[PDB]
């Protein structure tokens, strides 16, 4: 059970003004 | 002779009017030319530097298009949801107060005039998913026919004798699985079952076909990911209403829906699947048809009598498996050398046959050279594996490719017509030699098949090579 | 005459109001033919080019729609929400500031002005359903008598002495989780318990909820809903049946949703006629905070394999409404009932029979040992009804091609001997209620497992 480090991957979100 | 415009918003009992223009809401008297009864809710109306109504226009066709939610009680407004879900209340134009107003419709609205005008319809999403594979038949396939029986039945008889399923109360199947070694022909099954659904559409007189993959429903944005499973099991839904036959094929299922505890939205799909096929399964029509190469890998939750009930496997070819299938590509139609029709006196298929025979008992023979991998186990002896273990109809069809590109070499060099039987034979070991350093061949079921066997875990594997 | 439109925003002993007009707020003066005292908070009023408010109109009809989170203490002002996840305190319309609004609710609002006009109607049907009556009665479940009886005294026995179990000073538990093989039904189990006490406390209302939809991962969403539920759960409870929150697999789930779980258990812990009962496949699965004396005290494990239970859940499925050849009751002489029961008889001894057929599973013990599970073994419900809709198919396609109708043995004996050779899979026979079962069983521990 090594501990993993990770990368994320975002989400692009809407706004608007 | 420079007027401006407006929209106009009511009617009161002072012959005066609300109009809306350059974001100023403002009451004004029109023209006497112009009767203020004639004039409707949501019209354009024409005016001029002294702010007055000397003409009436019709309704705009311009603005945002947003998604219809409900009906206010009055009967005049709408509540309405935009494209961030800017909900909003609007009132409605005099033609849309046959066809009547549903929910979920396409609106034109401007928000600035809050006012909605016209209703346009979009329908066009099971067309941008639609796929269409012809020349493939049951006729192509080879070496595989229980498993045709099994997905004849799973699919044909229940649309075709609805009467009999009713009689004894028997529930179609509703998801089918096929699993198995890549190469083996599952998206040949699949797309033999594609035509057929044409070849049954065609008849009938396509569309219902409709194939996605996995990593094609993923979406950058934080929504709009359900939203596009979400129309597309309502189009399915549309098309079962229709009462033709419906298919919907995830390809390759181990991309989206896998295990949800392996991990480092791929959480949210899967739950939304479920329950979309459960509401669903009221729809005999609608079949939900997956194919997936590592069938472990996939969540065993969807993997259960119910949704997915049938399951289908897809195995490596055997003798007359292999036979078959070269039957079905190695055909009279192409070039034979008169050397080989010799021996036969002019008899193409006596020829081909015999030829193909030969073929078959050539790779599948114990030979020397044709020892793959060195199995290992921990107390056992050592196993030497064969080529003719990892065989699979797409190796054979290479094998067929690659003497027919020997043929074609001959022909350009020493000039003589035809195919000769030593193309298969050296094709045979060139193919077989090619693949002897890649292990690629093995796959997670076959380890597990061959560990299975013998009775000990696999500990080192060797490739053997002269 | 061109006449513009505003908003009120106050009222003021000077005969002069602000008004909201044009995007900006100014202190205008009122004609004399308006009252100042018959005007209302928010009401739209009517100027002319030389700024007098001339008339007053009706609270507007269109706008932004924001949902409501509080009100402000003085009764005057709200901080309400936007699309944009925005929070703005907008005082209420007179009409606004029975029916008392509260968070949760739809109003209309112009941000430019800062009022919120009207409270929107909404209709929700998810949170609506609030009702489901099970009809599985202990009549759909075989060989199972003493479970029966277990679970009667386990639920059904201290509702019909609460007085005397409260006096004996032991606090009743109200949390029953039944695990199990998945094969297994384990939540028909869940609906008899349902009629059951529905039945006693002489309209019912039984609430499941499943594992997998209830995850809201997204922001802490499932809290909100697991929340709801509960309220919901209160809101019955106030009615005067017993009702009953069912979770299903909730190995599904489980720093966590767990202490939000707990602590809304917590809550409906002082309901005694609402119990929360659980069905979880995978035991191990279970975070054991759930699993402390309590609130989930009572376990229940469901076990499978059994000749006499397997038997009835076979008659149970054939119906006398199945055609039956006529080759069939040839020996019966029409006698239908007779020759099912023989049949079903017969179908089950084959299954359970130990022959060179059910060479199921070929396990080796560590020690050496090597044993053949036969078909008896690993037999659920579920199994079952594939073997019935399996020989369904066989006879269908008998009757399409033969001619003669009817279901005969050979039908069975196929559809077992395909269904055996499909189901002859480890992800199915996957590690829970297996590899236990077995130790169990033979009593020693198991490493490696071989099939066929
Ligand atoms: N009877 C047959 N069995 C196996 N393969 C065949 C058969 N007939 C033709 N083939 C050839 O096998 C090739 C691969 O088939 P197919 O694309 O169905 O496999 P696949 O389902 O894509 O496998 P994977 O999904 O693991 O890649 C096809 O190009 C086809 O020409
Ligand atoms: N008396 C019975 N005993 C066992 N199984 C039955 C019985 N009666 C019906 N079944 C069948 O068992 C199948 C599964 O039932 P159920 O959904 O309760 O199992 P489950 O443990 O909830 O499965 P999962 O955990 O995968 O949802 C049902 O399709 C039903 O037809
Ligand atoms: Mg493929
Ligand atoms: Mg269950």
């Amino acid at each position: 059970g090594s501990m993993a480090q990770e990368q994320t991957k975002r989400g692009g979100g809407g706004g608007d003004d | 002779p420079p007027s401006g415009y407006g929209v106009l918003l009511a009617t009161h009992d002072d012959d005066t009017v609300d109009v809306f223009t350059s974001g100023r809401k403002m009451r004004l008297t029109c023209s006497p030319n112009i009767d203020a009864a004639s004039l409707k809710k949501g019209q354009t109306v024409r005016l001029n530097e002294a702010l007055t109504v000397v003409e009436a226009g019709t309704f705009e066709a311009v603005g945002e298009i947003s998604t219809l939610r409900e009906i206010l009680a009055d009967g005049h407004r709408a509540l309405v949801v935009g494209h961030a879900d800017e909900e909003r209340v609007v009132w409605l134009a005099d033609p849309l107060i046959p066809r009547k107003l549903r929910p979920g419709d396409s609106l034109l609205v401007d928000t600035k005039a809050g006012y909605a005008f016209e209703r346009i319809p979009k329908a066009e999403v099971e067309d941008l998913v639609l796929e269409e594979v012809p020349d493939v038949s049951y006729a192509d396939i080879g070496g595989l026919s229980r498993q045709i029986e099994q997905i004849r039945d799973a699919v044909e008889l229940p649309f075709l004798h609805k009467e009999l399923y009713r009689e004894y109360s028997l529930r179609p199947p509703k998801g089918v699985l096929l699993y198995g070694p890549p190469g083996c022909g599952k998206t040949l099954i699949a797309k033999a079952v594609a035509n057929s659904l044409a070849k049954k559409m065609a008849e009938v007189r396509k569309s219902y076909f409709l194939n996605i993959k996995g990593p094609e429903l993923l979406n950058k944005f934080v929504g709009e990911t359900e939203r596009h499973i979400r129309l597309i099991f309502q189009r399915a839904r549309e098309k079962a209403s229709e009462g033709t036959p419906v298919i919907v094929f995830f390809d390759e299922m181990d991309s989206i829906f896998r295990t949800r505890g392996t991990g480092v939205v791929e959480t949210t799909v899967v739950p939304q699947l479920l329950s979309e096929i459960d509401g669903v399964e009221g729809l005999e029509n609608v079949i939900v048809i997956g194919a997936s190469n590592r069938e472990d890998m996939i969540d065993p939750a969807i993997l259960r009598p119910g949704r997915l009930d049938v399951k289908i496997k897809i195995e490596r070819p055997d003798a007359e498996a292999a036979q078959d299938i070269y039957s079905k590509y190695l055909t009279e139609f192409l070039p034979v050398h008169a050397d080989d029709l010799a021996e036969f006196d002019g008899d193409r298929s006596a020829c081909i046959k015999a030829m193909i025979e030969k073929v078959v008992d050539r790779m599948y023979a114990e030979i020397d050279d044709n020892r793959f991998l060195e199995v290992t186990y921990a107390n056992g002896d050592k196993e030497v594996m064969y080529f003719k273990d990892f065989n699979s109809g797409a190796m054979i069809q290479n094998v067929v490719d690659r003497a027919k590109k020997n043929a074609i070499k001959s022909v350009l060099e020493t000039g003589q017509p035809g195919l000769r039987i030593q193309h298969l034979l050296d094709s045979i070991v060139d193919e077989f030699a090619e693949n002897e350093d890649l292990p690629n061949t093995t796959n997670p079921d076959d380890w597990a098949r061959i560990s299975g066997k013998k009775g000990e875990r696999i500990v080192y594997i060797r490739t053997l090579v002269t």
